[PDB]
């Protein structure tokens, strides 16, 4: 039923942000809760942080904390994820994943591929 | 419940310009067996045309 | 002159609507996804 | 039998005995639907 | 916060071979809240197991797994060329997440 769509790939340079755009296909964006995940190449994943949308509820990752802002879009179901003061150790795929409550499975979005 | 209820009445007149003044009931004409929402109307007058 | 009336919605062929018309020959009602025109009317020529 | 179809997405719950038959693509949320079954559009009938 | 530990970092294996997986938390969890995935280069994370078993959606179904408080594993019954990829755990704690380690799996 719940499907992620994320936005495409992006090319930027040091000091700019860039901001992930992830739709929530199936419905319950509100009453879930939607992270981002990081993979940097040659890597595994890292959490860098996530809001619950319904709540207005934003939570980082320490390594994360500053720089990124996560907001969500009711109206749109869509979250987003904005990275400033980007360089070259940012490049990475950028992941949406949520989980509805009353359920256990974490769905995930295609990863969009950010380099810098 | 979709159904489009008419009542109605039709009497002599003598007049110009406003509603003439006093009292009449109007008696169903016909009901209807609809099933639409029909939240607007217009009415539909002919014209002397030459 | 005044012959009838359109009860509907968005009138124009997307829902349907009740057109009740004394067109002087008949009485016709039809509930119809009709089309209406931008200024309804009937005529009668001399 | 694929011939029988049911309603599965409508705006307003709908009154007693009125039909509604339109096939319009439905919206689920404020971006706009242009009739493309996209991310908040559906066929309103399954 | 809880760290999990996967063992061994790589490994060798046959196909037609069992092999398993293990995954050690610093701090006892709940099962409930823990998951396996496996990962071919270039794709997404696919979910295999979740709440330390409940096979996923869609599973090959030679993999299985179990665990409580520290120590989970994951297993698949035979392996098959397919299955040869990196694979990690997971913990959802909803407030915090926790990844690392993809015992990686080659022939
Ligand atoms: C409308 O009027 C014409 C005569 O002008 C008549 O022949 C026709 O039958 C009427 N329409 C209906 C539905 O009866
Ligand atoms: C009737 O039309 C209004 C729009 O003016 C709409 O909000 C309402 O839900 C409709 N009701 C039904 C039963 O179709």
């Amino acid at each position: 039923q719940v499907q992620l769509v994320q936005s495409g790939a992006e090319v930027k340079k040091p000091g700019s942000s860039v901001k992930v755009s992830c739709k929530a296909s199936g419905g319950t964006f509100s009453s879930s809760a939607i992270s981002w995940v990081r993979q940097a190449p040659g890597q595994g994943l890292e959490w860098m942080g996530g809001i619950i949308p319904i709540l207005d509820i934003t939570n980082y990752a320490q390594k994360f904390q500053g720089r990124v802002t996560i907001t969500a879009d009711k109206s749109t179901s869509t979250a987003f994820m904005e990275l400033s003061s980007l360089r070259s150790e940012d490049t990475a795929v950028y992941y949406c994943a949520l989980r509805n409550q009353w359920d256990l499975l974490v769905y995930w979005g295609q990863g969009t591929l950010v380099t810098v | 419940d979709g159904y489009f209820k008419i009542y109605s009445k039709h009497t002599p007149i003598n007049l110009v310009r406003d509603l003439p003044q006093g009292f009449s009931a109007l008696e169903p004409l016909v009901d209807l067996p609809i099933g639409i929402n029909i939240t607007r109307f217009q009415t539909l007058l002919a014209l002397h045309r030459s | 002159i005044i012959r009838g009336w359109i009860f509907g919605t968005t009138l124009d062929s997307k829902t349907q609507s009740l057109l009740i018309v004394n067109n002087a020959t008949n009485v016709v009602i039809k509930v119809c996804e009709f089309q209406f025109c931008n200024d309804p009317f009937l005529g009668v020529y001399y | 039998n694929y011939n029988y179809l049911y309603r599965l997405f409508r705006k307003s719950n709908l009154k007693p005995f009125e039909r509604d038959i339109s096939t319009e693509i439905y919206q689920a949320g404020s971006t706009p639907c242009n009739g493309v079954e996209g991310f908040n559009c559906y066929f309103p009938l399954q | 916060e809880i760290v999990l530990t996967q063992s061994p970092g790589t490994l060798s294996l046959s196909p037609g071979e069992r092999a398993t997986l293990s995954c050690r938390a610093s701090q006892s969890v709940s099962s409930s809240y823990l998951a396996w995935y496996q990962q071919k280069p270039g794709q997404a994370p696919r979910l295999l197991i979740y709440g330390a078993s409940s096979r996923a959606t869609g599973i090959p179904d030679r993999f299985s797994g179990s665990g409580s408080g520290t120590d989970f594993t994951l297993t698949i019954s035979r392996l098959e060329p397919e299955d040869f990829a990196v694979y990690y755990c997971q913990h959802y704690g909803s407030s915090l997440w926790t990844f690392g380690q993809g015992t990686k799996l080659e022939i």
